[PDB]
């Protein structure tokens, strides 16, 4: 979780010198650290040592290797590992879903990523948050305001305190087309921010009111 | 006679591609 490769490493070394099988957990663990510092060499390797052991892959195991995959955009190995489970017959929940459209968002296919989305939302499973923000990252990046602004107005909706993704992306996309009124029109209602101190902090410190040393 | 002097690696290793 904290992304503490080299620690992990260490630990599964440790315990296999004492003639000790790793759990299944344990190999799903060091496969999650290895894959959050990009290391996917290393994370296959302890992948490929989980069959050899007997330590069959569970769910969580292939969620973070979609994640790990769609995290540095190798949608190859997203494809590979969609084929690995249907051929397993394993159930995909919304984590399968979702990590196929951020692995096509970062590899840069925004047709396949909406055509993935709508094949999502055609078969079952409610998206939650996190697709929604996949959809709107990918829609900001391939310079769509009308589509961003659109999902931003039916999001915010439903009373779900917008994180700060949503609204960084929609800076983002807004400073694409130099739309400074609508910058400084989310910028207005992002300074106050009375619920959270976060947003309150960041919207300050985006404008340079935070820049000094004890501001910061 | 006839009795006269007693008569996996490699392998959950391959390439992921």
């Amino acid at each position: 979780k904290g992304g503490l490769h080299e620690d992990a490493r260490k630990i599964l070394q440790y315990m296999t010198a004492k003639d000790v099988v790793p759990s299944s957990k344990a190999y799903t663990g060091v496969i999650e650290a290895f894959g959050q510092a990009a290391l996917y060499e290393e994370a296959l390797v302890a992948f490929n040592t989980m069959h050899e052991v007997g330590s069959n892959p569970s769910i969580e195991t292939f969620h973070s290797l979609l994640y790990s995959f769609a995290r540095g955009g190798l949608f190859k190995e997203s494809e590979v590992i969609l084929s690995r489970l249907v051929n397993s017959g394993i159930p995909r929940n919304r984590d399968t879903f979702n990590a196929t459209i951020e692995a096509y968002k970062q590899g840069g296919k925004f047709e396949e990523a909406v055509k993935t989305y709508v094949d999502m939302e055609k078969s079952r499973c409610d998206p939650d948050e996190r697709t929604l923000e996949a959809v709107l990252s990918v829609y900001s990046c391939a310079r769509l305001v009308d589509e961003c602004r659109e999902q931003f107005e039916e999001m915010k909706a439903s009373d779900i305190l917008p994180s700060i993704m949503c609204y960084c992306m929609m800076l983002s996309v807004y400073g694409k087309t130099e739309s400074w009124d609508d910058v400084n029109e989310l910028l207005e209602e992002m300074l106050s921010n009375r619920v959270s101190n976060i947003h309150q902090v960041i919207g300050q410190m985006i404008k340079g009111n935070y820049d000094d040393d004890s501001n910061w | 006679g006839t009795g006269f002097n007693k008569g996996d690696i490699l392998f959950y290793h391959r390439e992921f591609c």
